[PDB]
RNA sequence: CCCCGGAGGACCACCAGUGGCGAAAGCGGGCGGCCAGAACGCGCCCGACGGUGAGGGGCGAAAGCCGGGGGAGCAAAGGGGAUUAGAUACCCCUGUAGUCCCGGCCGUAAACGAUGCGGGCUAGCUGUCGGUCGGGCUUAGGGCCCGGCCGGUGGCGAAGGGAAACCGUUAAGCCCGCCGCCUGGGGAGUACGGCCGCAAGGCUGAAACUUAAAGGAAUUGGCGGGGGGGCACCACAAGGGGUGAAGCUUGCGGCUUAAUUGGAAAACCUCACCCGGGGGAGGUGCAUGGCCGUCGUCAGCUCGUGCCGUGAGGUGUCCGGUUAAGUCCGGCAACGAGCGAGACCCCCGCCCCUAGUUGCUACCCCUCCCUACGGGGAGGGGGGCACACUAGGGGGACUGCCGGCGUAAGCCGGAGGAAGGAGGGGGCCACGGCAGGUCAGUAUGCCCCGAAACCCCGGGGCUGCACGCGAGCUGCAAUGGCGGGGACAGCGGGAUCCGACCCCGAAAGGGGGAGGCAAUCCCGUAAACCCCGCCCCAGUAGGGAUCGAGGGCUGCAACUCGCCCUCGUGAACGUGGAAUCCCUAGUAACCGCGUGUCACCAACG
């Protein structure tokens, strides 16, 4: 439903009636004709997006290593852009003194990848693409005041905010169990994204996301 | 000293004399004219300015001037 | 561009009614015209003088 | 009791001190509605700056309107006339334990020293009682009473 | 709570109104009886019988008083539950007079239109009530509409009046009568007296004394726990990083002191303070100038002529849309204009021209080395300005094109485009203020010290330390520590200064010293980062305070009181309460480097 055109780079997939959009292109291939690997190693072709509104946001076009410039952040719904992979390097920036450090975290996330295939023998950016579906909140709370006393009241959390709240929530739920213990930072983002793949209340990001969504429920 | 200024054809001016004038509380006396620009390229660098002060019975009496010649056409047409 | 003020809008209308004939529905011309027809010792406000005098020969035009 | 210890988050700071000092207690539940608000004690109580909210620096008060302004002295106007200091739900903190009746005592030990105190609800979820770090004391001390005299 | 019945007292919802009646108080269900007063219609009667009215009389809300009856709801006083610092209040539960009826008393009210009563004259337009007359219709009605007269009741508004608000045929206008009242504020509706009353109290009502204003209306502002709109990371929302807790550096307060100096890059000098000796860095930044900070991540401030107003003052500058903008577009008693905004000025980003003692290396040849044998690589020179680089001028972007909306200012999406909505970062600081900061930057009035202020000297102090507050550094660890290895910048500075390179030394550092007065020589092969190896959750191979022994540098001088290195010693600290700060993209955060201050030293800019 739309009367205001569209820009190039999107593509629109009406099924029945509804249409579905993608602002990525999962068509890129060489010249030569073969595909386009993630790490050199990885193949966007067979994934997929099960979630229609996170089709939309879910950047599956093919690089070989997630490293955008950081451009896409001055248009509103930029992020679309950005590569789902990249959008996990750039959340493993964090605390303060790990800001900047493109190079380590990429480290990670590759380190990790591996540690996913072979664990699990699944294609490490598919089971990464099903752990934010499986994480991602589908409703949230807000802030409300009758005359003193700040109540909730239950809201729609739309498809962009959901992808920032799932990739945050699995980032932040492997950083704080690498602190203070002897457990290495890719062992815990390889096992938090395979629990959340599995849909195991274990990780950080399904206690997060059940939370959430309980509150919800009690303050519509 | 307003008409010697009237004798030229200047398009702006300025003058402002600070001190204690008449009393003991200094009063910032100030008379001004037309198209006189005050701040961008013309003020500061390309409008004369002489600040002078002459000391009187107490006396500092601070005198402020800003003039501009009938031929300083300013960037606008 | 957000809103022209006077010194455009002023400086662009009497250069549009001396010389009304003198004016097309293009920026290009409009461009070439106004930088020889007016005294502009600025890039921006003649452009923006140019871009508005393509403006009025729209309306005028569409007035007809 | 559920009424003894238990406050309304508009309860004035020098009410819930009084109420805390006077039944001996380490802390107050903060209901209104029997929802739990928050729990006020005296530890958390202790390192507050509470000089300037019982000198006049810090006053809440109601508009003819309804809203809660909690305005600050000095920073533009000094005088304020009928207001209040600061209710007991701006002291408090956001609870985080909750105990049932239904349980044994020591499952909520180690979490009442850190909470302070820890309120109790029935099956409906509902405030009923509050467990405070001296109601054990009184335990210890019935035992000796019971036994030694 | 629901149903069937009974009793009781008060009230008369909607209709219903700037509607009606009445002298005022006051009067709201229906039917009836007895009265009263008006309006209209009238060729009815009398014939000036009228107006006002001191003194005199009568009526007169609510509360209250006297005696009787009644008592549903409400509710002074009181009882209780809360709230609160207090709460003999505001809220809640309850509650007695009272509220209601009858007979009497009281005689007051913001008893108000704050406007005495009677009469005449003086444009109008409009709503509505009563009567009547004319015309047109009929719910064939006592009905409706149009118009005229008379009488009421509202609104706007001539002339006129007024200090103005405003009144204006319902006068506060122009007149004719009569009664009442006023003569600055407070003292004071108080005292004395008298009369009235059951009482409460009421009416009538001063003075001494004290005082220079009290007071009316209106204007500008300020302010509001009044209303509306706009805006901002020195606001919030969504975020990221923090601070607040530890050790340490540092600023202020307090404490101590002979002194800890005075205001809101420290050993000397600085220096202004203390101890000893031989013209004002003394006050008043409420006497000033100049300069500066903030209002002001504002959009405001004015003028010409006109218009309103006796005037202070309004208008324009208001309203609606728009935005960064008091920027514009459209309406208006306004039409234009000026400063501020912008334009303007620096730098960044893309293209073109000019140019190549310096900078760049595609293209060559000589060497050296390697060579899987083809070639590769490094050095020297030539040639060239091609690339890149430097520096001046110019071009480019304008909401320009497309779609939508909008009268139109313009807004939203899209395409192209190096660059897109003011392209990005900054300068310039409008009127007028903040009795803001600065007489310790210079200058300066006034007042003080006066062979005493002196940037004189020696020594000390500014470095003293239970504690409070502010800004920081490095940490608490594993996205880490340590050790080896590989790199990659951009400013900027350099004259007796930068210092290549050589030697000495374990480090700090020491000796010699090319080149460079600058795209030439030097600082200068930055750190984070990448790679490899050790560490493995512990107050530790984290942390590096504190302390002991020793070695050096600057300087006249290093103890109080400087900086660098070695060996050893290994504190708190395991992520920090209430609270609180900054930030919208090459930004936050992290990392180093240059430089200011500088004999030496930066946890600071
Ligand atoms: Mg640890
Ligand atoms: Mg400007
Ligand atoms: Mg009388
Ligand atoms: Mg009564
Ligand atoms: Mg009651
Ligand atoms: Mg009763
Ligand atoms: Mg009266
Ligand atoms: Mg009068
Ligand atoms: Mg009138
Ligand atoms: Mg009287
Ligand atoms: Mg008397
Ligand atoms: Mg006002
Ligand atoms: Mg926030
Ligand atoms: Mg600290
Ligand atoms: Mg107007
Ligand atoms: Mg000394
Ligand atoms: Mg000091
Ligand atoms: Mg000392
Ligand atoms: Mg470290
Ligand atoms: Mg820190
Ligand atoms: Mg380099
Ligand atoms: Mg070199
Ligand atoms: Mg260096
Ligand atoms: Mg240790
Ligand atoms: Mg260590
Ligand atoms: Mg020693
Ligand atoms: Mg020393
Ligand atoms: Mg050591
Ligand atoms: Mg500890
Ligand atoms: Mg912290
Ligand atoms: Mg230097």
């Amino acid at each position: 439903i739309f009367g205001e055109q569209l820009p190039k780079t999107s593509r629109v997939e009406y099924i029945g009636d509804v249409p579905i959009i993608e602002e990525c292109p999962r068509e890129l291939k060489t010249l030569d004709g073969n595909p386009i690997l993630l790490f050199g190693k990885w193949s966007f072709e067979d994934v997929v997006v099960r979630d229609p509104g996170l089709r939309r946001y879910i950047c599956l076009k093919p690089v070989v290593l997630p490293h955008t410039e950081g451009r896409y952040q001055k248009r509103r719904f930029g992020k679309a852009h950005i590569p789902i992979v990249e959008r996990l390097v750039n959340l493993l920036m964090r605390p303060g003194r790990n800001t900047g450090k493109k190079h380590k975290a990429y480290n990670i996330v590759k380190r990790a990848f591996e540690i996913i295939y072979y664990k699990t023998g699944r294609n490490p950016i598919q089971v990464f693409i099903d752990a934010i579906i499986n994480t991602a909140p589908r409703e949230e709370i807000t802030r409300i005041i009758m005359g003193g006393i700040a109540y909730s009241v239950s809201v729609d959390v739309s498809p962009q905010r959901r992808l920032d709240l799932s990739l945050r929530w699995i980032t932040e739920g492997a950083r704080q169990c690498s602190f203070n213990n002897p457990k290495p930072i890719e062992e815990c983002l390889a096992d938090e994204i395979m629990a959340a793949a599995a849909n195991d209340p274990k990780s950080y990001a399904v206690r997060k996301r059940e939370e959430l969504e309980r509150i919800a429920a009690a303050s519509r | 000293a307003v008409r010697q200024l009237m004798e030229a054809g200047a398009k702006g001016f300025e003058i402002v004399v600070s001190g204690k004038l008449s009393t003991e509380r200094a009063k910032f006396e100030k008379i001004t004219y037309g198209k006189l620009y005050k701040i961008g390229y013309d003020a500061k660098n390309r409008v004369r300015r002489a600040v002078v002060h002459v000391l009187l019975k107490p006396g500092i009496y601070g005198i402020e001037v800003r003039i501009t010649p009938a031929t300083l056409r300013y960037s606008d047409e | 561009g957000r809103v022209k003020p006077k010194f455009i809008k002023s400086l662009a209308e009497k250069l549009l009614e001396a010389y009304p004939d003198r004016f097309t529905e293009s920026f290009k011309e409009n461009k070439k015209a106004v930088a020889e027809l007016a005294d502009i010792p600025s890039k921006t406000v003649r452009n923006k003088v140019a871009g508005y005098i393509t403006r009025l020969v729209k309306r005028q035009k569409a007035k007809e | 009791p559920a009424d003894v210890a238990a406050v309304n988050p508009f309860s004035s700071l020098m009410s819930t001190t009084r109420k805390i000092n006077a039944f001996e207690l380490d802390g107050v539940v903060v209901v209104e509605g029997g929802n739990i608000m928050g729990v006020v004690t005296v530890d958390d109580l202790a390192l507050r700056p509470v000089e300037e909210t019982l000198r006049g620096e810090r006053v809440v008060y109601f508009t003819k309107s309804g809203v809660l302004r909690k305005a600050t002295t000095g920073l533009s106007r000094l005088r304020y006339s009928k207001v209040g200091t600061l209710t007991a739900l701006d002291v408090s903190r956001p609870v985080d334990h909750v105990a049932n009746v239904n349980a044994d005592v020591k499952e909520v030990l180690d979490k009442l020293v850190e909470q302070g105190v820890v309120p109790v609800v029935d099956e409906q979820g509902r405030l009923v009682g509050v467990l405070n770090k001296m109601d054990i004391v009184k335990d210890l001390a019935r035992v000796y009473v019971t036994y030694a005299m």
